[PDB]
RNA sequence: UAGCAAAUAUUCAAAUGAGAACUUUGAAGACCGAAGUGGAGAAGGGUUCCAUGAGAACAGCAAUUGUUCAUGGGUUACUCGAUCCUAAGACAUAGGUUAACUCCUUGCAAUACAAGAAGACAUUCGUUUUCGUUGUCAAAAGGGAAUGAGGUUAAUAUUCCUCAAGCUGGACGUGGUAUAGAGCGGUAACGCAAAGAAACCCGGAGACGUCAGCAGGUGUCACUGGAAGAGUUAUCUUUUCUUUUUAACAUACUAUGGCCAUGAAAUUGGAUUAUCCAGAGAUAUCGGCUGUAUGUAUGGCAGAGCAGCUCAGAGCUGUCAGUUGCGCACCUGAUGACCCUUGAAAAUCUGGGGGAGACAUAAUUUCACGCCAGUUCGUACCCAUAACCGCAUCAGGUCUCCAAGGUUAGCAGCCUCUGGUCCAUAGAACAAUGUAGAUAAGGGAAGUCGGCAAAUUGGAUCCGUAACUUCGGGAUAAGGAUUGGCUCUGAGGAUCUCAGAACUGAAGCGGACAAAGGUAAUCCGA
């Protein structure tokens, strides 16, 4: 498993079967990607990036909640 | 602190094997566990590794002394006799040649 | 009618069987290259070690192959003083230093040797014990005769053409320190093949041993056995010419000379 | 134990089935003497050869 | 207190065998099976036993799985000998070289 | 009839059954007391494991019960082990010996020797090139490519399920490094996803003893505030117990040492508990580089696990923040001491020196991301006061790992928590004799071949301590005192030891446990 700092580095891998799990705690959001060889997740604090980063979901790539 | 009046590191041995028998022992021992002096680095720092072999921790050669000490008297002595006897066959060999010449 | 620890010594399925595990390499001289004959070969002392069974340090030795790429490693008898990382010379041209290889004929008289070579290529026989040397004494004009003095101290005439090495076998001097315990013995001797210990032959019963008589502990026969005696026969000081200790009468040593 | 070789966990096996009790079926046969299987063992009182 | 037992069928303690205490997101204490450590890798030439710089001390195994540099250093032999040993060898073979045509020249 | 008496223990109610001291649930009382009567292995056993059922026999009383009988069912692996490697060793082949059988040699490989391997084109041969003396077996603790947590079965699981990883061998795809010869930065240690190659020669790791102390980490144990639950509540107790967890693996940082600068040290300094280091350059710089995590943070990850509370399978709440230890077990790091001891090897992974060849539409390259595969065998269960060996369900014997609290020098003994267990035929009487356990007024070996047996002594602190001697010793010599409780006082340290004083008891206090009786001679053997 791992984790990106830099949304772009994740957005390259998210535009490289692809779904895309977010999941909501108390504090902060993580959105996480399946590929072959690695789990991806991607935290942040804010409401800001939060809502960017949902805007961010491609139609390629299809939303699950949990 | 003096602790030992006559045994010194037999004391190991405490009260067995009788006196003159860790006399002998008193020497060589600590022949063997004396610090030498290293011919290359100058250093006394060279010690005994196994029987025949001597090492100094700084510089690190190992050289091949005698079973107790670092230098065995009649190893020495075979040095300075081999030494005097190359000077007497260079100089003899060397000077007669010269009445070859004849 | 049993086989006594005499006999059972020649047996090579038997418990007498040296314990070879350590041992590091045969300690010999370089093979005869011609090199040594006609000229000098050079070689480091790449290291000195102990070998298990060995009084004497061995030398680890680089020398290079005459006729290939390949660097040749060997194992030579230490001589007291050499240095790791020494510069060793063999062969005919090779100078007098310690520890160097010249044949004895180049040798001046009175000079001390190692590893000394009853025939020409021994890669070493002679003195190879530590601390000990070999002492010579002279040379035949033609070259070809050496008479040495061994540690045992007789002379032998040897083809002054033979391998030696300058100065002493290293590590001299340790059979003067006294063993105390027997533990000591004990691991020494595992080393090597087990003598250890040692069962008087009286101890024993008649069985065991021609000596262990019986009810008193004696010999009861003669214990300077003849040389041709048989393999359960020869037990004692076998073919002595003399037994008791010389005290006294030691002026006949000197009288009789 | 654990460890086995094939030949030994195919000879288990084998004394395994042999181990089974004569069939209460047989002993209605019009030619046979057998009322039981004699040859049965048990591991605790007596044990197989295998090394 | 909790106890644990070998994963491994080898029950005896040796020094492959070794095992250390984990504490579980189930709440267990876990044997897991440590590997062994290595000795550093050190410099080639005789007498010298100095420990490298620069190079990982990896079970030989993930060398193979390491990243070129780990593997190496930079100079001339970079894997093999220390500066020391290095600059002493260009240093020597230099001056020998000089005492060589020296020689030669003497001799012509 | 002898007899069924070692290993402290059982008791009550219910249920089931023809029948219960001996089965199942519950309620009590005790034991093993983490050197276990606990949790798992190796050897050995081989189905003894699981479930259902049960007449006889067997389980030396009994049985509704079973290690027994009958019937069915259980042992899933790229990452565990075997398989590979080498060892002590051993055996072929070759050669030799024998009437013959047999026997002798062989890793430092031969008492042998016209014995091999590789490459390329060919792609069969053949052709061709290169280098070459010649085998195999022996380790389920040695070496040894990579996996973890959670969940599941009546019985298997680092194997199955779910989730998350790594390894080796394939084969291309897409991006990207490098070159008209073959990365770039720093003075230097050295650095950075990547940066051409054959023969050949050398390396590193693998790869290693025993002991002693120091330092750190993991696990455990202890303590602190918060929250949920539980025990106690006549009295007292802001109480007593419980949970409060984080896998391999990814990225970044720190980590007992070693290096590189700059500068050189005498009124020598530096430094460890100990050693030890320095002009062969110490100490010291807002200096720098590098090596090892069973460390920290984040990812994994909370969605899992754990603890509570609801609803009639769905739901909700909390799982938080600190401190210390010569504590303990293990591991690691830096050392030290020791040897007439000096502490495997090979397979395997990898690096260096060298630059013969190969190549323009080209050639070659230890970067990313993607595609494919991982075969064969062992995986049940016992490992013992009932699954082994002792003709047995025998008080014997049989190789290992994990270890809690209190007292304490202590892994001793004694008592406890986790987990396990009460199984050893039972009832009643209470004579002799016995087996084991204790205590005897006055005397004190008079007993007896003999102080046999018993008794005395015993910890710690303070006193005091001979002859003899190989000067080490003798030595706890001999001997003399003290020891509880309670209330105060002082001293040693960081950003738990030691000593004083006073008061108080049937003058008791190492209160159990634990724990030497001395002395003087003679003989042997050091
Ligand atoms: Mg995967
Ligand atoms: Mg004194
Ligand atoms: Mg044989
Ligand atoms: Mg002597
Ligand atoms: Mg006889
Ligand atoms: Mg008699
Ligand atoms: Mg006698
Ligand atoms: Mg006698
Ligand atoms: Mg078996
Ligand atoms: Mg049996
Ligand atoms: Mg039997
Ligand atoms: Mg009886
Ligand atoms: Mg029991
Ligand atoms: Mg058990
Ligand atoms: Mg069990
Ligand atoms: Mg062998
Ligand atoms: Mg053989
Ligand atoms: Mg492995
Ligand atoms: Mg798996
Ligand atoms: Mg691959
Ligand atoms: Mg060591
Ligand atoms: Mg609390
Ligand atoms: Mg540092
Ligand atoms: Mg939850
Ligand atoms: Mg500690
Ligand atoms: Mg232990
Ligand atoms: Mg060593
Ligand atoms: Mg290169
Ligand atoms: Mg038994
Ligand atoms: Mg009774
Ligand atoms: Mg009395
Ligand atoms: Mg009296
Ligand atoms: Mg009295
Ligand atoms: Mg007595
Ligand atoms: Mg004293
Ligand atoms: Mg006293
Ligand atoms: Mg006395
Ligand atoms: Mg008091
Ligand atoms: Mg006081
Ligand atoms: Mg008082
Ligand atoms: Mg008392
Ligand atoms: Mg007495
Ligand atoms: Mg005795
Ligand atoms: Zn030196
Ligand atoms: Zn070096």
């Amino acid at each position: 498993p791992k984790e990106i700092t830099d949304i772009k580095k994740f957005m390259k891998l998210w535009q490289n079967k692809k779904v895309v799990y977010v999941k909501t705690n108390k504090r902060i959001t993580k959105f996480k990607l399946r590929g072959k060889k690695y789990l991806y997740t991607f935290k942040t604090a804010d409401p800001k990036i939060a809502k960017g980063i949902k805007d961010a979901i491609p139609a390629t790539y299809s939303k699950i909640e949990i | 602190a003096k602790r030992t009046q006559k045994v010194g590191i037999t004391r190991k041995y405490g009260t067995r094997y009788g006196a003159s028998l860790r006399k002998v022992v008193k020497k060589f021992e600590i022949t063997q566990h004396a610090k030498y002096g290293c011919p290359f680095c100058g250093k006394v720092a060279v010690k005994r590794a196994a029987v025949g072999i001597w090492k100094c921790k700084p510089c690190k050669k190992i050289i091949a002394g005698g079973a107790w000490e670092l230098t065995t008297p009649p190893a020495v002595t075979a040095k300075t006799t081999m030494n005097r006897l190359k000077k007497l066959q260079e100089e003899q060999a060397a000077a007669a040649a010269l009445e070859k010449k004849n | 009618g049993r086989v006594i620890r005499a006999q059972r010594k020649g047996r090579a399925n038997g418990v007498y069987k040296s314990h070879k595990s350590g041992r590091i390499a045969p300690a010999q001289y370089r093979v005869y290259d011609f090199a040594e004959r006609q000229g000098y070969i050079r070689g480091c002392i790449r290291d000195i070690v102990h070998e298990p069974g060995r009084g004497a340090p061995l030398a680890e030795v680089a020398f290079r192959d005459p006729y290939r790429y390949k660097t040749n490693k060997e194992h030579f008898i230490a001589a007291e003083g050499q240095y790791s990382g020494q510069y060793v010379y063999c062969g005919l041209k090779a100078q007098i230093a310690v520890g160097n290889v010249l044949p004895i004929n180049r040798i001046p008289e009175g000079t001390v040797v190692c590893n000394v070579e009853e025939k020409v290529g021994d890669r070493g026989t002679f003195s190879r014990a530590s601390g000990c040397y070999a002492t010579i004494i002279g040379h035949s004009e033609d070259g070809d005769k050496t008479r040495i003095r061994l540690p045992s101290g007789a002379r032998k005439t040897i083809p002054g053409s033979c391998r030696a090495t300058v100065g002493i076998v290293a590590g001299g001097g340790r059979t003067d320190k006294p063993i105390l315990k027997a533990g000591n013995q004990f691991h020494k001797y595992a080393r090597k093949r087990k003598s250890w210990p040692r069962v008087r032959g009286v101890a024993m019963n008649p069985v065991d041993h021609p000596h262990g008589g019986g009810n008193h502990q004696h010999i009861g026969h003669p214990a300077t056995v003849s040389k041709w005696a048989s393999a359960g026969q020869k037990v004692g000081l076998r073919a002595a010419r003399r037994t008791g200790l010389v005290r006294g009468g030691q002026k006949e040593k000197m009288a009789m000379k | 134990g654990a460890n086995k070789t094939l030949n030994m966990k195919k000879r288990f096996g084998r004394k395994i089935k042999q181990n089974r009790p004569l069939p209460n079926w047989y002993r209605y046969k019009s030619d046979t003497n057998i009322r039981y299987n004699s040859k049965r063992r048990n591991w605790r009182r007596t044990k197989l050869k295998i090394y | 207190a909790q106890r644990i037992t070998y994963r491994r069928r080898c029950s005896y303690n040796t020094r492959s065998n070794k095992v250390r205490k984990v504490k579980t997101p189930g709440g267990r204490l876990v044997a897991q099976y440590v590997k062994k450590v290595v000795n550093y890798t050190k410099c080639s030439e005789a007498g010298c036993n100095v420990a490298l710089n620069g190079i990982a001390q990896v079970r030989p195994a993930e060398y193979a799985t390491i990243a070129r540099s780990a593997k190496t250093v930079s100079r001339v032999y970079g894997g093999e000998l220390c500066h020391t040993c290095v600059r002493s060898r260009i240093i020597r073979a230099f001056l020998t070289e000089e005492v060589k045509i020296v020689k030669r020249k003497m001799i012509s």
